[PDB]
C-alpha cells in the first residue's frame, strides 16, 4: 500500500492519458507493411521517450553532457521496453499493439518479415509472456524504466554523486514495492532484474537489425534511430 | 557528440 515516493513521483510524470498517441505525428483485401510510416512512428516514440527523460527527477538536474551520455547508453533499451510493456497491456498472444493503436497479427509478420526481424519480434514476445507471469504492473514499469535510464556505470559521467544516489534509490524502491505487493513465491525483484538483462540483449539484436537495413540503404534518409546508432556508443 | 540528443534536450 505504502508505495515508495520515487515510484509515486514517476507515475505523476507518466504522460499516458491517451496523449502519447495523439501527439504522435505520422499523419494518418489487405496489404504490405507501411515501412516508412512504421519508421516514422518509432522515431516519434523515441522523441517522446527523450521528452519523458528530460522531465525525470535527477536527470533534469544533470548537465546536458551527462544527459546525452545516459540517453546514448539506453535509448534502444527504452524503446524495446516501451514496446514490451505495450504488449503486456495488450494481453494478446496472437498480435502486436503499436503506439498508434494498430494491431499486427503475428501471422502477418511470419509472412512478411525477414530472418532477423522475425527472430526479434518472437524473442520479444517471450519476454512479454515472462513479465505477464510476474504480474508486471505500472508501478514496476515506471521504476524499471528509470532504472534503465540510469543503468550506466558512474565512471562515464561527471556527476557521480547524484547518479549513484538515483541508481541506489531506484533499486531500493523496486525491492520495497515487490516485497510488499507480491508476497508470492519467487524473488520478484531479482526476476525483474533478469528481465532487464533480456531487454538489453533484445535491444542489441534490434540495433543489428537496424544496421542491416542501413547498409542496404533501406531506411528513410532522415531516420532518427539511424542517427542514434551512428553516434559513438 | 550527438547533435540530435542536444537538439531534443535543448528543444523539439
Ligand atoms: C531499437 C529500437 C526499437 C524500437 C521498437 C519499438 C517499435 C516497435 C515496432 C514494431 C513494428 C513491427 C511491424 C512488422 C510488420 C511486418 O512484418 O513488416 C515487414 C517489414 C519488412 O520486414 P524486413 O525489414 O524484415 O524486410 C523484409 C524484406 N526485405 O518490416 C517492417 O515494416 C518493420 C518496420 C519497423 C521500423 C522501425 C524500426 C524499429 C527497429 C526494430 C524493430 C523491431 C522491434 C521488435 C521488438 C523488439
Amino acid at each position: 500500500p505504502n508505495v515508495p515516493e520515487l515510484i509515486l513521483q514517476l507515475l505523476q510524470l507518466e504522460p499516458d492519458e491517451d496523449q502519447v498517441r495523439a501527439r504522435i505525428l505520422g499523419s494518418l483485401p489487405d496489404q504490405p507493411a507501411a515501412f516508412g510510416l512504421l519508421c516514422r512512428m518509432a522515431d516519434q516514440t523515441f522523441i517522446s521517450i527523450v521528452d519523458w527523460a528530460r522531465r525525470c527527477m535527477v536527470f533534469k538536474e544533470l548537465e546536458v553532457a551527462d544527459q546525452m551520455t545516459l540517453l546514448q547508453n539506453c535509448w534502444s533499451e527504452l524503446l524495446v521496453f516501451d514496446h514490451i510493456y505495450r504488449q503486456v497491456q495488450h494481453g494478446k498472444e496472437g498480435s502486436i499493439l503499436l503506439v498508434t493503436g494498430q494491431e499486427v497479427e503475428l501471422t502477418t509478420v511470419a509472412t512478411q518479415a525477414g530472418s532477423l526481424l522475425h527472430s526479434l519480434v518472437l524473442r520479444a514476445q517471450e519476454l512479454v509472456l515472462q513479465l505477464l507471469a510476474l504480474q508486471l504492473d505500472r508501478q514496476e514499469f515506471v521504476c524499471l524504466k528509470f532504472i534503465i535510464l540510469f543503468s550506466l556505470d558512474l565512471k562515464f559521467l561527471n556527476n557521480h554523486i547524484l547518479v549513484k544516489d538515483a541508481q541506489e534509490k531506484a533499486n531500493a524502491a523496486l525491492l520495497d514495492y515487490t516485497l510488499c505487493h507480491y508476497p508470492h513465491s519467487g524473488d520478484k525483484f531479482q526476476q525483474l532484474l533478469l528481465c532487464l538483462v533480456e531487454v538489453r540483449a533484445l535491444s542489441m539484436q534490434a540495433k543489428e537489425y537496424l544496421y542491416h537495413k542501413h547498409l542496404g540503404n533501406e531506411m528513410p534518409r532522415n531516420n532518427l534511430l539511424i542517427e542514434m546508432l551512428q553516434a559513438k556508443q | 557528440e550527438n547533435a540530435l540528443l542536444r537538439y531534443l534536450l535543448d528543444k523539439d
